[PDB]
């Protein structure tokens, strides 16, 4: 279930993304995103990304129909 | 039916257990399952052969879900208390590929043994709780475990 | 007077789920839709038993959009072919709009009931629908007047209905006030399974065939070069544990590496192993 | 002409649907119909499908009924509802060709020119059989032979396009799949393939069975397919094939000292962690 | 509303701006003479 | 793995600068470009915390 | 009319073999893959798309 | 009057290349199945019409439809290049006739055979059996070749029509006149 | 003749049985080449030929019979090499 | 739905528009409509969900052309 787990997670990564700009950080998991579509989006962040590469307007691929920080 | 099984319960006369079977043919959801509580409850820790069967083969015949979980639960009962003797009906509904006989399986391991803390019952009803792939049954068969080890209450929460 | 119980389910066949998502995915942008074939088992199970398409109109998903006469020659022509099955009701696929209905889709909806209390308005987002989650579901209607006099729309007696939870881009477009999400289950039984296993079941073949062996050795001293970076990262970060009392880890990235060089490089020599003994000249 | 078939896991499903609903009272064992599907002059791939009228009798094999303004009105009502797929070809059930095969290819051949049957195996699906497409050709026998028909083999793949091979993952999601490959999958995977080999083994061997004592007619090309096959195999003898000890070795080194020694490093490295973390756990506890 | 395209009772279809959003061809309703539309007036158009 | 999976399936929400909490059950705030709207405040936030021109999610 | 029309943008960088960063025209920016059959060589910075 | 669906055997065989009738024979049959089809759509509009090939195969060309223009266009272009075959064209008659579309529909079909037909009577005398279990009542009309009622074909009759069952009537076609009255006279006003 | 046990023929075989000089071995074998019948090759050095060939002939039912019984040989051995790996890895097919 | 033809390309004509919901859109086929005259310019109705090229209609205006009666 793990591996499935894995797999699902790194699905989530696929294409296409949006690309957005990372305003701010909120929590240790959650985060400020500027969807280059003009619209700011309180989104969630994935795990896996390294939270130190997270730096203010890094640009950022967002999840089509979720605009996750993914 | 449901007043009919749990006032004549284990009782195996066979009137209600031929009237309560014309009910259950008579093939319709919302009496389907009292139909087969009813004949699980009279025909309780009976072990009859003519009753598992008819109840079994419905069960793989009929198509109202209602039907099969009071199907389901009427097994269960109808195995009460009769240990390793059940180990046929056990293996039959533990490999049919209904989710409803599979958790009729389950209910069968509790209630066959009830108490006995018997270690293979545990090893089958944990090995499904892990490994089955509908929800239901998994919590049927880990649900399953507190019949089996209420006499060794204390060793309950270990597992 | 009676009212349709929390525990009634849509068991959806397999083959009208990957119709629907087919045709959906067909229409995008567009919407499209089509009727679905069945029958009303019981007053708790609706059983799909399969769907056919309506051709595109003009119109675009509304009960003008149903042609009478294709409907007819569909239904008898079907059953000539043996699937004798009642209308059970209709899908629409809202592309990237989530699951829901909009003042059209009740509006036939109503159409649809009025022809039989059972009828189901099942919808599919076929984008939305990428691999892994499917964003299906069936609502059927509320009657104003049950709403209106106060009444729940739907009794309940299990929990089966409280299973799932109803989101909230349905809950604004109406859910719960003008209609119910029916929980939707997938009836697939063993055959059909093991039919569909074999979209991914490989081969005899690839259990036997070795993997190339320059792709095999570049693929390996790449991954022990990064297993050099990696222990290099390894006892730089150890040597600063001794140093830093309980307050990405070059640790598990090595792990995965490692693993993954044990299995391509066992399953490589055990299979050219069995090559030398099962394909031999004798 | 086509160098490969692939066969959508919805069509499948379409005759698994056909066989069933027919099979209820339908005892024929073999239900035909007509599959629809993109056509390329290159690979072929079936998109949809729907069922014919198809009546078969047991007498001669020879009187049969297909209603083929059913499969023109089927036609049209799959145009109206998706222009883009044209009549391909067709299946039917009952793995075993029946004579009325080549005699359907003929009859359909009118609506599409290369028409290729395609059978669909339902209920043996064992090892490696989902499904095996046909194709009629026109050569007598061979060279010097009779006339006859034959229909001809095509490379037979099963794939799906996105919004289909999704709904295949949620009717799947059991116990299943696991695309990632671990070790014991692909011992898994060797295993099968051994299986496999063998069941080819066992077929040919039956029919060789078949030919040595008469029952079956020699066939020249396959009698010259099975000279070539095992006249291919090829020899672990002759020690430059045997210097694959080079290779196994070198693989050795990869398995055997890099990975297992930094796993049992990364192992020790754990092991030690807990015993101080026991050690300062008990501490804080005299 | 903007020009007629010269309707003649068989092109009653006008192109119409909607502020800021686009401008679309689109035909009368049946409640609606073309008599009582003419260009550059404020007209209010259905969603559907 | 399992609840960031589900959680990563929901949509984001807006930002908006709340221009003034109308009352203890609605807020004032201006989501860019969408324009103004009087939201509603749920379970979980306090209005006498929703100052005027602070970030919000909706 | 069984087409549907395309977008049309400018592809900004090359992330990987697959990946592509494209630019709608007045419009917002993805990472995107490209058809099977395609000179992936001919898609370079800049290549309206 | 009664609902059924006709399922017509055309004859392209070679031994069909007869002179019996003026123009040629094939013609006569075609000419013959427009006269009849006419007549039996005339009579009950809901009816099924359709067509059968018998030579060297059963081709099915037209099969149980009410509409008769279709088939009478496939009538045309028939292209008598083949050999009769009587049995198993009656077969694939009544296969089709059991899948037939209306319940209803009274099975019925119209066969024109003008060819000697090559068989055996025990054969030719079981399928008459097994058309019998079906209920399967069919007209034959002999045409063509001069063994006219053949023993084989009276059989057929007095066991389809086993002790004046079915009502499969011996109407006879002289090889000479075979007139459209001479193939109206009798079918239009019983059978 | 010889079932590949030893592939290498030397020249004296090929000189006896086609009853030709071995300096026309090598010129038979390569029209035998050209044509497209036989892929083998021609080693001088050591006066022998290796034989890859594609061409395969009419097969005499006894021949049929022994080329079952080969065949049984083969299957009986992948049979025999698959329960080995089965009961090895029987902890890990599961 | 009114879209301003920005040019037409070669491939056989394909055509890019800018609709006007400021979005532009590359067609592989123009439309339902010739694709002769079609100036890189000549304002269409494309259609609002495939975005294709019913029909033509006559050009609007050109600044001074119409600032000039
Ligand atoms: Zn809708």
């Amino acid at each position: 279930e793990f591996l499935h787990a894995q797999e699902e997670v790194k699905r989530i990564q696929s294409i296409p993304l949006v690309i957005g700009q990372f305003l701010e950080a909120v929590d240790q998991n959650t985060a400020i995103v500027g969807s280059t579509t003009g619209s700011n989006y309180y989104v969630r962040i994935l795990s896996t990304i390294d939270r130190e590469l997270l730096k203010p307007n890094a640009s950022v691929a967002l999840h089509k129909h979720s605009n996750a920080l993914v | 039916s449901l007043g009919l099984g749990l006032a004549a319960m284990g009782t195996a006369r066979q009137d209600v257990y031929d009237l309560l079977k014309t009910n259950l043919y008579q093939d319709d959801a919302v009496t389907g399952e009292a139909a087969g509580l009813a004949l699980g409850l009279v025909m309780l820790g009976s072990k009859n052969a003519q009753a598992i069967e008819d109840m079994v083969g419905y069960a793989q015949e009929t198509q109202h879900e209602k039907i099969l979980r009071g199907l389901a639960v009427g097994i269960a009962l109808v195995m009460y208390g009769r240990m390793e003797e059940a180990d046929a009906l056990i293996e039959s509904l533990c490999r049919d590929k209904d989710p409803i006989l599979r958790r009729s399986g389950m209910y069968t391991v509790a209630m066959a043994y009830c108490g006995s803390g018997n270690n293979k019952a545990i090893r089958r009803l944990l090995h499904v709780a892990v490994s089955d792939v509908n929800d239901d049954v998994r919590r049927a068969a880990v649900e399953s475990l507190g019949f089996i080890l209420f006499r060794t209450p204390e060793q309950c929460p270990s597992v | 007077a009676p009212a349709v119980d929390t525990a009634e389910q849509v068991y959806i066949s397999s083959l009208a789920l990957l119709k629907m998502l087919k045709h959906g995915r067909a229409g995008v942008p567009m919407e499209v839709m089509g009727l679905m074939l069945g029958e009303f088992v019981d007053d708790y199970t609706v059983r799909v038993i399969d769907v056919f398409a309506m051709p595109q109109s003009g119109t675009g998903v509304s009960v003008e959009a149903v042609d009478p006469v294709f409907q007819a020659k569909m239904l008898d022509m079907l059953k000539q072919t043996g699937r004798p099955e009642m209308v059970v009701g209709w899908y629409h696929s809202h592309p990237g709009f989530g699951c829901w209905l909009s003042g059209v889709d009740i509006n036939t909806q109503q159409s649809f009931e009025a022809l039989s209390e059972r009828a189901v308005a099942v919808v599919v987002d076929p984008i939305q629908s990428v691999k892994g989650k499917v964003v299906i579901d069936a609502f059927r209607l509320i009657n104003a007047n049950m709403m209106v006099l106060g009444h729940e729309p739907r009794q309940t007696t299990s929990n089966l209905g409280h299973l799932n939870k109803p989101s909230i881009q349905a809950l604004i477009h109406g859910l719960n006030r003008h209609y119910y999400s029916i929980t939707i289950n997938y009836r697939k039984n063993e055959l059909e399974q093991k039919m569909l296993l074999n979209l991914h079941k490989k081969s005899w073949m690839e259990g036997l065939t070795l993997q190339d062996y320059s792709e095999h050795c570049k693929h390996n001293e790449s991954v022990v070069k990064e297993m050099l970076e990696l222990a290099k990262n390894y006892n730089k970060a150890v040597e600063e544990e001794d140093k830093m009392t309980p307050e990405q880890d070059p640790k598990r990235h090595l792990e995965e590496h490692v693993d993954v060089l044990m299995t391509s490089n066992i399953v490589q020599c055990l299979a050219a192993m069995l090559d030398t003994v099962v394909f031999k000249l004798i | 002409a086509v160098q490969k078939v692939v066969v959508h896991p919805l069509v499948l499903l379409s005759v698994v649907d056909h066989f069933n609903r027919i099979g209820k009272v339908g005892n024929q064992k073999r239900v035909v119909g007509v599959l629809l599907g993109s056509w390329q002059k290159k690979v072929l791939d079936v998109s949809n499908s729907f069922a014919v009228p198809f009546d078969e009798d047991d007498k001669d094999d020879s009187v049969w009924f297909l209603d083929h303004d059913y499969l023109e009105n089927m036609y049209g009502m799959f145009k109206k509802v998706n222009a883009r797929e044209r009549i391909v070809g067709w299946y039917h059930t009952g793995p075993k060709l029946h004579k009325n095969d080549i005699a359907i290819n003929e009859l359909m051949k009118r609506y599409c020119p290369n028409s290729v049957l395609v059978i669909i195996d339902v209920k043996p699906k064992d090892l490696g059989l989902p499904t095996e497409a046909y194709i009629s050709v026109e050569e007598v026998h061979d060279d010097g032979t009779p006339t006859s028909k034959t229909f001809e083999h095509v490379t037979s793949e099963i794939g799906a396009e996105e919004a289909e091979e999704v709904g295949v993952e949620h009717l799947l999601r059991d116990i299943k799949d696991t695309t990632v490959g671990t070790l014991s999958q692909r011992i898994t995977n060797q295993v099968h393939g051994l299986k496999g080999l063998n069941s080819k083994l066992l077929d040919i061997r039956s029919y060789l069975e078949k030919v040595a004592t008469g029952k079956l007619p020699i066939n020249h090309q396959i009698i010259y397919q099975l000279q070539d096959v095992f006249n291919l195999l090829p020899d672990v003898s002759l020690q430059e094939f045997v210097k694959a000890f080079y290779l196994k070795t070198n693989d050795q080194m990869v398995v055997v000292y890099l990975a297992s020694l930094i796993r049992s490093v990364v192992a020790l490295h754990n092991l030690i962690n807990n015993k101080i973390a026991n050690r300062d756990a008990e501490k804080k506890e005299g | 509303c903007t020009k007629i395209i010269n309707a003649d009772s068989e092109d009653p279809k006008y192109i119409i701006n909607v502020k800021q959003f686009a401008k679309f061809v689109v035909d009368l309703s049946d409640q609606v003479a073309p008599t009582d539309i003419e260009e550059g007036m404020r007209v209010g158009v259905d969603r559907n | 793995l399992r609840e960031e999976l589900q959680l990563l399936q929901e949509q984001g929400s807006y930002v908006g600068e709340v221009v003034r909490a109308m009352d203890k059950k609605k807020v004032l705030v201006k989501v860019h470009p969408e324009g103004k709207f009087v939201v509603d405040v749920d379970k979980n936030i306090d209005i006498n915390d929703v100052t005027p021109n602070c970030r919000v999610a909706l | 009319l069984q087409s549907v029309g395309q977008i049309v943008g400018e592809v900004l960088k090359q992330l990987t073999e697959e990946k592509f960063i494209v630019k709608a025209t007045n419009g917002p920016r993805y990472v995107v893959g490209c058809r099977r059959q395609l000179d992936k060589s001919k898609l370079k910075p800049g290549t309206r798309v | 009057m009664v609902l059924e669906s006709t399922m017509v055997c055309v004859d392209n065989s070679e031994y069909m290349r007869n002179g019996d009738f003026l123009p040629t024979r094939l013609q006569a049959q075609q000419d013959a199945v427009n006269i009849v089809c006419h007549s039996k759509t005339r009579s009950n509009p809901e009816n099924n019409v359709g067509l059968i090939t018998l030579a060297n195969d059963c081709e099915v060309l037209t099969t149980l439809t009410p509409d008769t223009g279709r088939i009478l266009s496939k009538l045309h272009t028939v292209q008598p290049k083949g050999k009769i075959t009587f049995c198993t064209g009656i077969r694939v008659a009544h296969l089709a006739l059991k899948h037939r579309q209306g319940k209803n529909h009274k099975m019925r079909i119209i066969a024109f055979v003008g060819s000697p037909v090559e068989d055996n009577e025990k054969d030719l005398v079981k399928l008459a059996k097994r058309l019998k279990k079906e209920k399967v009542n069919v007209d034959i009309i002999n045409f063509g070749e001069e063994e006219v009622n053949t023993e084989k074909l009276t059989a057929f009759v007095n066991t389809l029509n086993g002790k004046d069952g079915t009502g499969s009537h011996l109407v006879t076609v002289p090889p000479g006149p075979s007139l459209a009255d001479a193939l109206i006279s009798s079918p239009i006003l019983a059978g | 003749t010889r079932p590949a046990n030893h592939r290498q023929l030397t020249f004296e075989e090929i000189a006896k049985s086609a009853k030709i000089t071995v300096n026309e071995v090598e010129l038979l074998v390569m029209k035998a080449l050209s044509v497209g019948l036989v892929k083998g090759s021609i080693d001088e050095v050591d006066k022998r030929v290796h034989m890859t060939w594609v061409q395969p002939r009419v097969l005499d039912l006894q021949q049929i019979k022994g080329m079952k019984d080969r065949l049984e040989f083969w299957c009986t051995d992948v049979k025999s090499m698959e329960m080995l790996v089965e009961h090895q890895a029987h902890d890990i097919l599961t | 739905l009114v879209s301003n033809v920005i040019e037409l390309l070669d491939v056989g004509k394909c055509a890019v528009i800018k609709t006007s919901t400021r979005q532009t859109y590359f067609l592989p086929v123009i439309g339902l409509v010739d694709a002769e005259k079609l100036k890189p310019g000549d304002l269409v109705g494309v259609n609002k969900d495939s975005y294709l090229i019913l029909e033509t209609l006559p050009t609007e205006y050109d600044s001074r052309v119409k600032a000039m009666e």
